[PDB]
RNA sequence: AGCAGAGUGGCGCAGCGGAAGCGUGCUGGGCCCAUAACCCAGAGGUCGAUGGAUCGAAACCAUCCUCUGCUACCA
């Protein structure tokens, strides 16, 4: 069915395609980034340069991004071009296809259990479900995965409009399998240089006060990779939570290891 | 060559399969060590003494001999460090020559 | 523990590990590893423990017969007796110093701490061989005479071709000690006459006396590995010193001073120094526990250094008192000397080089090895019988005892000298 | 041992959330009187193990092992 926000493509639009077929006068090929409805590309616009092979071009069975030069509303002439393509849009492009992908196997579930003995089953599900969530934030680069994602991490985003069955199981396994584990590439920066003998249980003290305020009981990652280097990875949230244990905590071991003899690293 | 034409007035051929003198005094075989060019070429011979080798009449453009293979080789009346060509073999032939046990079996085709 | 400090000191190509392994059992290893160029390199340790059965032959833990491995072109087999046990007769440790020439003053530092030594000869090269007699004149200075010459190398070496290298080093050698310590050959490719080896050298060295009630001096050589492991970082519960005590028994749980010193921030001279205070943690020797560090023996002291100090090898040849020792830490020092009159540790199959070195000249720097301390300095006077050195490092000066001054010849410094501080 | 890569389906390099990806090679065909250049065509097959989501996993994501790259120590 569907797997895009509106069912026909505008003008000037990026868009992906698979070839099925190869024309004299240039590609017909199927849309896999709208419906399986068809559009035509012409040989003329593919390149502003010589051809001398052909299948090392395009070719049956390949994803190729493109560009909608024209449309006939009303006849489902959809005209293409591959001649305005940047790597930038392909990167836009592959990323709005493989989303809409995921979140279209999402909602592939629903309809596993609901009546689909008709193709159009699936396309009940979308036109109410997929518009109200991607329509919101779609003015701010965000696709309906963005508010899925949202909903997992905190849960009023699917129970503020109609909630299906069975389906938050799966929905929750399937955003909370994929889209983590999850993830702290918090490390510790800390330079340490002692004249010291009582420094073995100076950073004893130290590591175990990474983080303020919380009980002494706190689960935490120690590191020792080289002797003056203390790696504490800090409280695992999301890095813009333990922004604060981070940038703090390197201040304490290296104040507490001064005062027990000599200069050190700051 | 590559078919082309003008390559059929003149005397076509082949090699209708055929055989085998030898050595003879002074007459001998020898296997191919270089490829010079102008025409001449070099050739060591089986017995341990060196020698530079010398094409012959006819079998100049009429027949090529490829780097490395048994060649026969007459030896000058007088001369020492060069000697002629005469009446090479087939690589096929050279391998039944080994075979049979009449030039030293030394040298891989 | 240790009661005695025997050296294994041999120039190039002789091999170190087989003959090592057959008198300790302990490998002698360091960085590196990788294995070694040649013969080690590195300042090598080791303890072993000597049994007997009541015969002069020394067993393994299986005492009925041994094996050995050295080769699989014959099989050597030696007897030491039959089983029911043996009588610990003293536990031994061992100094592997460098075998090689560039080495010259790692050698002597790892020397000066010795209480005998085991010259291993080599037959393969030149019969008077140079760091034969380098070797033997610095034991003689240092205060020993408890040598026994190993000729180690003597496999495929001829006999006489092995006969008169040893006459000749015997007869260089002949203002120098070495008429009452034996000669020894021996094979390292068979470990044969091993046996006769442990007879030797618990008659020509036995415990030499030491003052227990003295206070205690240690004198470290080589660092420590620690830390690093695991659970629980960083830095450690920290650092270990290899080091011999030659003066005093050092109990557990004693503070130690480490009595060069580190030199005071933003110093506009050569002073001021300021020693280093950690107590012990722990007092290992061999692979058993003790409560006590006699002297006369290679003990790992365990102090609460932490590992910056030991995360390479930085503590060789420094002096650690305990504690507030007296020992003055000089900055510039007044040295007594006296030059040979040839170039020592040098000497080829033709007369190039090795004869009279010229006078030192003021403004040069020369490796002045004072205890088992390296220090570089700059000689700022220099009367016949009275220079004075600056030096770069502080060094403490236990006793006024002995020095060795080397001289760079070439690439490296070579021994030129001896005398007495004063 | 910290970090990185990989654990062939011809080779070599190993590409990404669709079951050989890229470059190359070998073998065959085409073009040409012929060669080169140029154009096409190939090939038994969980891609180290133990698991989860999945329609499916070298490849989506984990738990383990091994080999190496850089850094580097316990031994």
């Amino acid at each position: 069915c569907r797997f895009y926000q509106h069912k026909f493509p505008e003008v000037e639009d990026v868009v992906m395609v698979n070839v099925r077929s190869i024309a004299e006068m240039g590609a017909y090929v199927s849309l896999l980034e709208y419906n399986n409805i068809e559009g035509m590309i012409l040989l003329s616009e593919l390149s502003r340069r010589r051809i001398r092979s052909i299948n090392k071009l395009i070719r049956i069975g390949r994803n190729e991004c493109v560009v909608v030069i024209r449309v006939d509303k009303e006849k489902g002439y959809i005209d293409l071009s591959k001649r305005r393509v940047s790597p930038e849009e392909a990167i836009k492009c592959e990323d709005k296809f493989t989303k809409s992908k995921t979140v279209y196997s999402i909602l592939r579930h629903v309809a596993e259990v609901l009546e689909y003995t008709k193709d159009e089953q699936l396309e009940s599900l979308f036109q109410r479900t997929a518009w109200v969530f991607d329509d919101k934030y779609k003015r701010p680069g965000y696709g309906a995965y963005d508010a899925f994602k949202h909903a997992v991490s905190d849960p009023s985003i699917l129970d503020s409009l109609d909630l299906n069955e069975d389906e938050r199981e799966v929905l929750i396994n399937n955003i909370n399998r994929r889209l983590t584990p999850q993830a702290v590439k918090i490390r510790a920066d800390i330079e340490v240089a002692c004249y010291g003998y009582e420094g073995i249980d100076a950073v004893k003290e130290a590591l175990r006060a990474g983080l303020n305020c919380s009980t002494e009981t706190m689960p935490i990652k120690i590191n020792l990779i080289a002797p003056p280097r203390y790696v504490m990875t800090t409280t695992t949230l999301e890095r813009t939570e333990g922004l604060s244990v981070l940038n703090q905590a390197m201040a304490v071991i290296k104040e507490k290891i001064e005062e027990k003899r000599g200069v050190f690293n700051v | 060559k590559g078919g082309k034409n003008r390559r059929r007035g003149k005397n076509e051929n082949e090699s209708e399969k055929r055989e085998l003198v030898f050595k003879e005094d002074g007459q001998e075989y020898a296997q191919v060590i270089k490829m010079l060019g102008n025409g001449r070429l070099e050739a060591m011979c089986f017995d341990g003494v060196k020698r530079l080798c010398h094409i012959r009449g006819k079998l100049r453009k009429k027949v090529w001999i490829n780097t490395s293979d048994i060649i026969l080789v007459g030896l000058r009346d007088y001369q020492d460090n060069k000697a002629d060509v005469i009446l090479k073999y087939n690589a096929d032939e050279a391998r039944s020559l080994k075979a049979y046990g009449e030039l030293p079996e030394h040298a891989k085709i | 523990q240790a009661t005695i400090n025997i050296g294994t000191i041999g120039h190039v190509a002789h091999g170190k590990s087989t003959v090592v392994k057959a008198i300790s059992g302990v490998h002698t290893v360091r960085f590196k590893n990788e294995l070694e160029r040649n013969i080690t390199i590195k300042l090598g340790y080791a303890n072993a423990k000597i049994y007997k059965l009541d015969d002069p032959s020394c067993p393994r833990p299986e005492c009925y017969r041994s094996c050995g491995s050295s080769t699989p072109d014959e099989f050597p087999t030696d007897i030491p007796g039959t089983k029911g046990n043996f009588k610990l007769v003293r536990h031994v440790s061992f100094v592997d110093c460098p075998g090689h020439d560039i080495l010259m003053a790692t050698m002597l530092n790892g020397a000066a701490v010795m209480d005998a030594a085991l010259l291993l000869i080599a037959g393969n090269e030149s019969c008077p061989q140079p760091q034969t007699s380098e070797h033997l004149a610095a034991i003689e200075i240092m205060k020993l005479k408890h040598i026994l010459i190993l000729q180690n190398k003597i496999d495929l070496v001829k006999e006489s071709q092995a006969k008169e290298q040893y006459e000749q080093i015997l007869a260089f050698v002949q203002g120098t000690v070495a008429e009452g310590a034996p000669i020894i050959p021996i094979s390292a490719q068979l470990k044969y006459n091993i046996e006769v080896v442990c007879e030797y050298i618990v008659k020509k060295i036995p415990v030499p006396p030491r003052d227990f009630t003295s206070e205690p001096r240690l004198i470290v050589i080589r660092s420590f590995d620690v830390n690093k492991p695991g659970c629980e970082v960083d830095d450690l519960k920290g650092g270990v010193a290899g080091g011999s005590i030659l003066k005093g028994v050092l109990k557990v749980g004693q503070e130690i001073e480490v009595r060069p010193g580190i030199v005071s921030k933003d110093s506009e001279g050569k002073l001021m120094c300021k020693p280093i205070f950690s107590k012990i943690v722990s007092l290992f020797a061999e692979h058993n526990d003790l409560q006590y560090a006699a002297p006369g023996g290679l003990i790992g002291v365990g102090t609460k250094i932490d590992p910056t100090l030991c995360r390479a090898d930085r503590m060789v040849g420094q002096v650690l008192g305990a504690v507030g020792a007296l020992p003055e830490i000089f900055t510039e020092l007044e040295i007594s000397y006296f030059l040979l009159r040839r170039l020592l540790g040098v000497r080829t199959e033709g007369d190039k080089k090795a004869a009279k070195v010229q006078k030192l000249s003021k403004n040069e720097v020369l490796m002045v090895n004072i205890g088992s301390l390296s220090t570089g300095g700059r000689v700022s006077a220099v009367k016949a019988d009275l220079g004075k050195i600056v030096l770069t490092n502080p060094v403490c000066t236990e006793v006024g005892e002995k020095i060795a001054l080397s001289r760079r010849v070439e690439k490296h410094w070579r021994l030129i000298g001896w005398g007495q501080i004063r």
